[PDB]
């Protein structure tokens, strides 16, 4: 079956650049 | 006002060789098959005298004896490596005179439990005709617990 | 290969020693054929882990069922089980994305 | 011949569910009720269980009460005594295919999703309690059961020319030291020797008014001067289903005879002279 | 008196098998999906069985449900148990002899020769998906079992004048945590508790009155206009047991949606101009 | 639904007799035998039984076949079971 | 076998745990015609359940219970 | 842990030592999973007494079934009792942010 | 989902002069009959003991039995 993570992994990795780590 | 029983009650065999058997869902072909006699309370004998002439008897003892399990599985005849015939050998192997099997039973509201458990009496199945052309087949448990009580 | 861990306790915060199950589709890993067996793992002192080959796995827990991605690197398995349940495979990859936003900008690094 | 108003003809008739337990209507509320409303009466909690079988009428059966006289040594017929017990039942044929009509049968519905009514291997317990009216032109039966176990029959029928069924078994048990079941009408069980005339008595009071509770619920406020006719429309107002013209006021002096389908009380009075006003049986 | 609606005639039916644990139509599928041409539709892999008897319908059936009431001591009837473990089923009749129907029958066809059916001895293991569809006018009642085991119920028989038949069992089996069977209906099951309501419509009068029933009675006079309140107060003010507080009366510009305890309709019309007044059941 | 073709009404039929093992007619010669004449077909060794009643046509039937649905311990239906042989046959009424 | 705490299985816990084979439980019968007497009981046999299908699932279980007297007189 | 308490009587005022019981929904707190034992607890002669993980609880005794908020604060159980709501604690939203957390913890910027 | 159940489970017994019978196909008249006892498991005679006044039992030993065979044949 497929499963979700690498989508889940994307969000935060996407928002981890488009809000900005500090 | 209405309600279905449809009870959480997992039962599982731990076999001799590490083997798990699934009696409740039978994701290995093999279920629990109706009547079960030496679950719940064990056996025990209780002794009284009853001598000379006074009314009733007195009390001596009371022991609490060996399990007699009696249960029978069935056995569904599929296809490959899940006929019945490979189904009531992985069966028959998880079971010895010599060592303890286990059978673990579950519940939502006691928790876990298991029996000691050993063949008493050679696994048995009815042949009207060959068992390899029948749909299921019943094999027949005789099995002891000579240590009667179920461990957390 | 990866290690996968929880600390598992009742209402009262005792320990809860009741087991898992872990199992997986027939699969290939790193040449290895993995196989559709089912692995009954304990919580020690109400403590969990358990080594498991990464991809695929059904994780069963009582009535509870979860099939869950298990990750190249070392994890906390609830993790596993919230991303199996909280995002299913088939969601929109732009509300989630804004929601995993809209949490990061409650919560940031 | 003997009462020929008590010879019965099941004409139509309607069945109803509650919790277990429930109270019927009473049996001078069932002669005046909407039958085809049952939110709209005061003993609440009666649904009806959908259109039943236009031909195959409820079947009060039972099982048990197998019977042998026993005999002495000599062949006296001493007494007759039951073998095994009776237990009484109703079987009921539904014939409409919504959730009111699957939920007697099956039980409760195992399906979460619109649309769909699902059904398990599980045991089920299906208790409840039951209400049978049978109307026959102005007469009206009622047979109520506290508790009754629910059960499928028989299987469902179909037909290409004949309303589908859906058979059920409800079976009486015991619940809180009731009547296992209870027929009835005002007029056939308990009946009274002649009809009910209650006394009103004013008490030597002059002034002000007064109020009764006829039928267990509040009065307009009566004048102490009021007459049989106005005292007749006071009743004949708060009805509850009785109107004015099924009462009767007649009178000598200070003494009032009041007589009607319902109870009468006193509630309030202004207690302006004398004793106040009273009223007795 | 409830559901009119929800009253059955078998009047015209399809049966279909699946292979095993196959899905049937959602109920929102099944009011609009095509009878006679399964391969066409969103849920694939039913066929159609053949035909069926036209009068010896699908019958439902079970073994066991033996059933006691279990007494104390002092003969209280405490609840009634099952003994004998329900075991429950369909026959159909079969009315074609192709091959379709010869497998529900007799098992797999045993030859591999063109135009030859063979049947053994030996047991047969024949399990399917079932869908029933049964048919009256725009009411399409579904009935699925993901996995029924199929046998002989009895004898083929034969007419010079009827069609032959070959009937068959249809008994349910437990399967991956599913439920053993379903009902399929949109609007009978899990339905929303939607209220009554009756729509008063003044009809665009200009003067008089008019005069409703509540619960088969009539209230007083209502004049051409009136606010909720007049009519709640009119309806109210009735002799049944109902109180002027059960009773719901709310505003849709020319018209009044009442809601209440009991049945309303028009009893009296003395209204002037307009069509004269109607109440309708929403 | 499916092929109006296929419904039967066995308004006429011939029953015959051979010698064990016999072969029958193939599906293609059973289109174009003389049913009356079994002395004209390529599969030799059928002979006619005689006349058969017009109202007691041959019913098919089978002794046997009792069955039952095997069950778990928790209710679970598993599988149907024939408790005895399906002895199956014909009658003829000559 | 009703829900919660009043399940059948928690009922006929309770019900074991009121009786012994070493201490007597009273048996109290009472009737209008000769007042109220007692008999001090004891197991003989442990308790048992028909197991035809799981306990659990079943609306009503009896339990069996076979008891002794061994002082056997009913007492006030 | 928060410890929750009663004093527990018969009719006549003397001690009732029945069982109550105590569980919850599956659910993660404070990194742990808590697991739907459920858990016995006997009064020691009246004087019930036991620690609770704050949030979602459910208690039965005899009949009864209540869903009850367990503070983070000491408390007496009849409070929440008295308190108790209808069967529904709105876990759904939880779990995101469950995942989102354990992501984070599995690789970290 | 749909098959025939047909073993391919071949009998036959050689006799002591060395003649053979085939009892699946009965080439020589002779078939087994229905109901047959002691194929599958021998039987074992296992032995416990009382381990004096205390719960259970003791395993001792097991022995396999002699095998009883019991079965007919057809013979046409």
């Amino acid at each position: 079956p497929d499963t979700s993570a690498e989508l889940l992994a994307d969000a935060v990795n996407g928002y981890l650049d488009a809000n900005p780590p500090s | 006002a209405s309600r279905l029983l449809d009870p959480d009650t997992l039962v599982e065999l731990e076999g001799v060789n590490g083997e798990w058997f699934d009696l409740t869902n039978g994701t290995e072909g093999i279920y629990l098959a109706t009547e079960v006699t030496g679950l719940l309370d064990p056996p025990v004998k209780a002794t009284y005298e009853e001598p000379g002439n006074f009314p009733g008897a007195r009390y001596l003892n009371h022991r609490v004896l060996r399990r007699d399990l009696v249960f029978g599985v069935e056995i569904l005849n599929d296809e490959n490596d899940e006929t019945w015939l490979r189904r009531d050998s992985a069966w028959r192997k998880a079971w010895s005179f010599k060592r303890d099997a286990k059978l673990h039973i579950t519940t939502g509201e006691s928790g876990h439990r298991y029996l000691k458990v050993r063949l008493f009496e050679s696994p048995t199945t009815d042949m009207v005709t060959d068992p390899r052309g029948r749909e299921v087949n019943i094999t027949k448990m005789v099995v002891v617990a000579g240590d009667p009580f179920w461990y957390e | 290969t990866v290690t996968i861990t929880a600390d598992v306790r009742d209402v009262t915060g005792q320990p809860d020693n009741q087991q898992w199950v872990f199992s997986t589709v027939l699969r290939q890993q790193d040449g290895s054929i993995l196989t559709q067996k089912q692995v009954r793992v304990n919580p020690v002192d109400g403590a969990l882990s358990v080594e498991l080959e990464p991809g695929f796995a059904i994780v069963v827990y009582g009535e509870y069922r979860w099939f869950i991605e298990v990750p190249e690197t070392d994890a906390g398995l609830w993790g596993l089980i919230a991303t199996s349940v909280a995002v299913p495979p088939d969601t929109s990859a732009e509300l989630l994305a804004d929601a995993v936003n809209g949490y990061l900008d409650a919560n940031p690094p | 011949a003997l009462k020929d108003d008590a010879v019965l003809i099941a004409a139509r008739g309607y069945v109803y569910t509650a919790a277990v337990g429930t109270a019927a209507p009473t049996p001078s509320q069932l002669k005046l009720i909407d039958l085809e409303h049952p939110e709209a009466w005061d003993r609440t909690g009666w649904d009806l269980v959908g259109h039943t079988s236009e031909d195959d009428l409820p079947e009060f059966g039972f099982d048990g009460g197998d019977s042998e006289v026993r005999g002495s040594w000599q062949k006296k017929k001493l007494r007759e005594v039951e073998t095994e017990e009776i237990a009484d039942y109703v079987v009921i044929n539904l014939t409409q295919f919504d959730e009111t009509a699957l939920e007697l049968y099956f039980g409760p519905n195992q399906s979460a999703t619109p649309g769909i009514f699902g059904v398990k291997s599980g045991s089920v317990v299906n208790e409840r309690a039951l209400l049978i009216v049978i109307v026959d032109n102005d007469v009206r039966l009622g047979f109520h059961a506290r508790k009754a176990s629910l059960k499928r029959e028989d299987a469902i029928s179909l037909a290409t020319d004949e309303f589908g069924a859906l058979p059920v078994r409800a079976t009486f048990l015991d619940y809180q030291s009731y009547n296992l079941y209870e027929w009835i009408e005002e007029d056939w069980f308990n009946a009274v020797d002649a009809p009910v005339v209650y006394l009103l008595d004013l008490g030597g009071a002059t002034g002000g008014d007064y109020t009764l509770l006829v039928g267990g619920k509040s009065t307009g406020d009566i004048a102490y001067n009021a007459n049989a006719s106005a005292i007749k429309t006071a009743i004949g107002a708060v009805d509850d289903g009785v109107a004015e013209s099924a009462w009767t006021v007649t009178a000598d002096g200070s003494d009032f005879e009041i007589s009607g389908p319902l109870a009468v009380a006193l509630g309030v009075d202004s207690t302006t002279g004398g004793s106040g006003v009273t009223v007795d049986v």
